[PDB]
DNA sequence: TTTTT
């Protein structure tokens, strides 16, 4: 099957450069161009350009010429995009997208995307606080961490419906996120409810059981 | 450069209903117009190309048309899986440009939020901080106003608000509002109130708690 | 240079 494997989230300082990769498989790498599209948080799509792996030829969106550099490696079927002189405007998710049968055809296979965060803020592990009060709503406050993302689950996935995990909000260089879970009141606290929080950037995991005040 | 214009920016519809969204090219592009569907948190998927040609796998209830500068995408008898965002993009040479998108959400009857308030956790208080959390869960429409009052006076500083995307099971929205204070300021007041004003009532919904209690 | 790959 056609697969596009992109590199993981990146945190980089303003003014530095970042390079991400897109390893293809499932087709003749050199038979299709590879486009790159930018998508800022909760915003539209913007075409950056493409490269033709077959001949290393490149077409750029003028706004990106001199900013983005598209390369390609036939031996490893991998396409790269480098961005220089990063600013906050560059924080966004970047996708490599396989072109159609012909370069001018509509793009058809989008990768999962590489999230890029441009900031001088330092990696900070989260503090995790319990939110304790015929349904009862409980919760978990994940505060002061950087960068994104953190994952939050309840009872390691056994509690899935009745859960609302809210998008993190940045404040003074640190993110804060909350998650609520609603369970039958009779079941709590006789049946334990625990939030499991993971923050891969600081290699931190925290399990917090919610107990009655 | 060439500019695309999509309308409407947002639309609400019911399952089984038929709707039409539009895209306008600043310059003639003939029939070289593609439409992409992007689900919340997913990568875009190609739906149509050449303005009227459905990509492989795309259901026939989808129907694109137009040519030149005015295009429309019609969806007959909408299904649950159709809600999300839609972007048009011309594929008439480079640079490629996208419309700003149309967010297609599910319509449901109005519903008041289920509001829960939580005082700072003893844990957090030991670190010098005091966050007060309020969940306004499963309400509709998305538009809502939250206010924090301390001993009667509204507090505007240190409030962090975050909204979830529409729930795919019940078509509602949820919101989390966190009022962050320092522990010693928290200890100087007794009454804390989360106040929500929603379309569903003239009387704001209120949840309160007293520190000394 | 415009789509059954």
């Amino acid at each position: 099957q056609v697969k596009l494997l992109e590199s993981g989230p990146e945190l980089v300082k303003p003014g530095a450069s970042v390079k991400m990769s897109c390893k293809a498989s499932g087709y003749t790498f050199t038979s299709y161009v590879m486009h790159w599209v930018k998508q800022k948080p909760g915003q539209g799509l913007e075409w950056i350009g493409y490269i033709n792996p077959y001949n290393d030829g490149t077409k750029y969106n003028e706004k990106f010429k001199g900013k983005a550099t598209l390369t390609s490696d036939k031996s490893s079927s991998t396409a790269y995009m480098e961005l220089s002189s990063l600013t906050s405007e560059d924080s966004a998710v970047y996708y490599c997208v396989r072109g159609g049968y012909r370069p001018y055809y509509a793009m058809d296979y989008w990768g999962q995307g590489t999230s890029v965060t441009v900031s001088s803020a330092k990696t900070t592990p989260p503090s995790v606080y319990p939110l304790a009060p015929s349904m009862v709503t409980l919760g978990c406050l994940v505060k002061g961490y950087f960068p994104e993302p953190v994952t939050v689950t309840w009872n390691s996935g056994s509690l899935s419906s009745g859960v609302h995990t809210f998008p993190a909000v940045l404040q003074s260089d640190l993110y804060t996120l909350s998650s609520s879970v609603t369970v039958p009141s009779s079941t709590w606290p006789s049946e334990t409810v625990t939030c499991n929080v993971a923050h891969p950037a600081s290699s931190t995991k925290v399990d917090k059981k919610i107990v009655p005040r | 450069e060439l500019q695309m214009t999509q309308s409407p920016a947002s639309l609400s519809a019911s399952v089984g209903e038929t709707v039409t969204i539009t895209c306008r090219a600043s310059e003639n592009i003939y029939s070289y117009l593609a439409w992409y569907q992007q689900k919340q948190g997913k990568s875009p998927q190609l739906l149509v190309y050449n303005a009227k040609t459905l990509a492989e796998g795309v259901p026939s209830r989808f129907s694109g048309s137009g040519s030149g500068t005015q295009f429309s995408l019609k969806i007959n008898s909408l299904q649950p899986e159709d809600f999300g965002s839609y972007y048009c993009q011309h594929h008439y040479g480079t640079p490629l440009t996208f419309g700003a998108g149309t967010k297609l959400e599910l319509k449901r009857a109005d519903a008041a939020p289920t509001v829960s308030i939580f005082p700072p956790s003893s844990e957090q208080l030991t670190s010098g901080g005091a966050s007060v959390v309020c969940f306004l869960n499963n309400f509709y429409p998305k538009d809502i106003n939250v206010k924090w009052k301390i001993d009667g006076s509204e507090r505007q500083n240190g409030v962090l608000n975050s909204w979830t995307d529409q729930d795919s099971k019940d078509s509602t929205y949820s919101m989390s509002s966190t009022l962050t204070l320092t522990k010693d300021e928290y200890e100087r007041h007794n009454s804390y109130t989360c106040e929500a004003t929603h379309k569903t009532s003239t009387s704001p919904i209120v949840k309160s708690f007293n520190r000394n209690e």
